[PDB]
């Protein structure tokens, strides 16, 4: 569960439960980390 | 020339490059059908689901 | 088929609950019906 | 006048030209949902059931 | 032609209006009741924002 | 204002982003004179109000 | 956004002239010596770079 | 309830509203399901609260979590005697308590219209009366928000951060009010830091009499050095402060 500060771009780990917001940066827009699961795209 | 045939095609057609636009309204946007629908609990009538 | 008594609202019919339904909102706290506040309001006068 | 494909302001594309990105499009779509803890008896939250 | 601006001064004045009958009917109350009144409680900031 | 009720200035993507009013408080300066029927007038300004 | 990498049209590739074409340009070529020198002869191809917008470039100035 | 399978779980289907037997395909309940609109796919004073929330801009949340406070003790009614917005004020410090951005009764009397000794009184009637609790403020709750009405920067307020809760952990200060020692520890951060702010300014905001950041400054006063953090830029050196 990583993710991504707005700011200066931070990836930390986030519970649920603790309030949402950078370690560091202070800052409160958080964007999800891209999923590690593989999509395939044909190229088409 | 005719793709199909590869024959010259009789009349000469007025050809070259025209500035065209895409608009917004898509075809999967708007196609949609209903069929034994979820009615209204109220109205007993199709909306929605 | 009419009288002019009947005309008179003696006794009041009460809609069916399919008339007037028990709209669910914010989970299970049952939204009454306009229908069901007026007939709370007419009850509770109709008692006193 | 092609095929009659093109009749009463009908339109024949390129299907090449398709595949080649001609008038290629994304589309975005942002959904917005907030959780709300009004009322003492009901607090939503995030989380898959 | 009314543009943004003075669409806008034509909500001030009305806004600040009740703003100022605001006060008035505050202090008319602790003035009434004998004491004086804080300016910064009679202000009611949300009439404006 | 955060809600600890830290003043931070606000971006317009921050304001787009987060759902936010691009607004900018409002003060007026605000003198205050009492007259007590006494010979004496108190003459007390709030600045920025 | 970024250069087709072929022609609408034909196919021809076009992807790998858009530098060279602004190269070209910076050498005081007109759009048409360009176009020439790239070896795009069919005006459907001369289109792809005469009309492209680079886009890439001015996104590529907001941090990731 | 499919009658032939008696106790069924039955499946709520979203094409038709319907709720169809697990294991046999009947459709128990023609269109009853109602898919719309299941699935997403006393006053006067909230008017007062939200004059006084207002005034501090504190979040929508917190007036919720007030409001929901309020209606609570006005059912409880143990304290019916007390004035409303005594109990609205009292409401909205146990609200911004709870969320974890606490502010002081000298940040809750300085909005409302009564004294903090009855936001006082009436916070402990209530905690009492709804009989639940409020974690213990902490020296770090109130920083982000003195250092940021102040004009230090994040480096100072970090700073103030790190001494104060150094001073806390090592018993510098014994028994002495959080906002006290919090006003101490920004005063020694910004007399260190490179934006000096006087006693006078730090009494201003953190509501503390300067005779207070005084007291609870000499208490800390000659561990300076270890409390400050380590990796720390300065122009005026850490070992001279007044
Ligand atoms: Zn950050
Ligand atoms: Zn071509
Ligand atoms: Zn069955």
């Amino acid at each position: 569960m990583i993710y991504i500060c707005g700011e200066c771009h931070t990836e930390n780990e986030i519970k649920s439960r603790d309030p949402i917001r950078c370690r560091e940066c202070g800052y409160r827009i958080m964007y999800k980390k891209r999923t590690k699961r593989l999509v395939v795209f044909d190229a088409r | 020339y005719n793709g199909f045939t590869g024959r010259k095609i009789t009349s000469q057609i007025f050809i070259g490059p025209t500035y065209y636009q895409r608009l917004k309204h898509m075809v999967d946007d708007k196609i949609h059908s209903r069929a034994r629908g979820p009615i209204q609990i109220l109205n007993r009538q199709p909306m929605e689901g | 088929y009419a009288r002019p008594e009947w005309m008179i609202v003696t006794v009041l019919p009460v809609p069916p609950l399919s008339v007037r339904p028990a709209v669910v909102m914010q989970g299970s706290a049952r939204n009454q019906d306009d229908l069901t506040h007026k007939l709370a309001d007419i009850v509770k006068i109709n008692n006193q | 006048s092609y095929t009659g494909y093109n009749q009463e302001d009908s339109v024949i594309m390129n299907r090449s030209a398709v595949d080649r990105g001609f008038f290629r499009s994304v589309f975005y779509r942002s959904y917005k949902e907030q959780e709300s803890k009004k009322g003492f008896d009901q607090e939503e939250v995030f989380e898959k059931p | 032609l009314d543009l943004a601006g003075p669409l806008l001064a034509f909500l001030f004045r009305g806004m600040f209006k009740n703003l100022l009958k605001e006060v008035r009917i505050y202090a008319q109350k602790f003035i009434d009741r004998g004491k004086d009144f804080n300016l910064e409680l009679a202000i009611k900031t949300r009439i404006i924002s | 204002w955060e809600r600890d009720g830290a003043p931070s200035p606000m971006m317009p993507n921050e304001a787009r982003l987060r759902n936010l009013t691009y607004s900018a408080p409002l003060y007026v300066d605000i003198t205050k004179t009492v007259i007590k029927e006494g010979e004496e007038q108190l003459q007390t300004q709030h600045q920025k109000t | 956004m970024i250069i087709p990498v072929r022609c609408f049209t034909c196919g021809k590739i076009v992807g790998n002239k858009w530098e060279a074409y602004l190269g070209l340009l910076q050498a005081e070529y007109t759009e048409g010596d360009a176009l020439d020198a790239l070896g795009l002869k069919r005006y459907c191809c001369r289109r792809m770079l005469l009309a492209h917008v680079d886009l890439i470039e001015k996104l590529l100035n907001y941090a990731p | 309830t499919c009658p032939n399978h008696p106790d069924a779980i039955l499946v709520e289907d979203y094409r038709a509203g319907d709720m169809i037997c697990p294991e046999c395909g009947l459709v128990v309940g023609d269109r009853v399901i109602d898919v719309g609109s299941e699935w997403r796919t006393m006053m006067n004073a909230f008017k007062e609260i939200t004059t006084m929330a207002d005034r501090i801009n504190l979040p929508r949340n917190i007036v919720d979590r007030t409001n929901n406070l309020f209606k609570q003790v006005y059912e409880q009614k143990s304290l019916k005697g007390r004035a409303n917005d005594a109990i609205a004020s009292a409401c909205l410090y146990i609200a911004c308590r709870q969320e974890g951005v606490p502010r002081t009764f000298k940040e809750i009397c300085a909005v409302s219209r009564i004294s903090k000794k009855e936001i006082g009184r009436c916070f402990k009637l209530i905690l009492k009366a709804l009989e639940t609790s409020v974690d213990l403020i902490t020296t770090g709750d109130f920083m982000s928000r003195f250092c940021s009405n102040l004009c230090l920067p994040k480096q100072v307020q970090m700073a103030a951060t790190h001494i104060a809760r150094k001073a806390v952990e090592l018993d510098l200060v014994p028994g002495r009010s959080p906002i006290s020692v919090a006003a101490a520890a920004i005063y020694m951060a910004s007399q260190a830091s490179a934006e000096k702010r006087t006693q006078k300014e730090i009494g201003d905001i953190a509501g503390v009499a300067d005779v207070t950041i005084r007291q609870s400054y000499r208490l800390i006063y000659p561990r300076a050095p270890d409390l400050f953090p380590t990796d720390f830029k300065f122009d005026t050196p850490v070992d001279k402060l007044p």
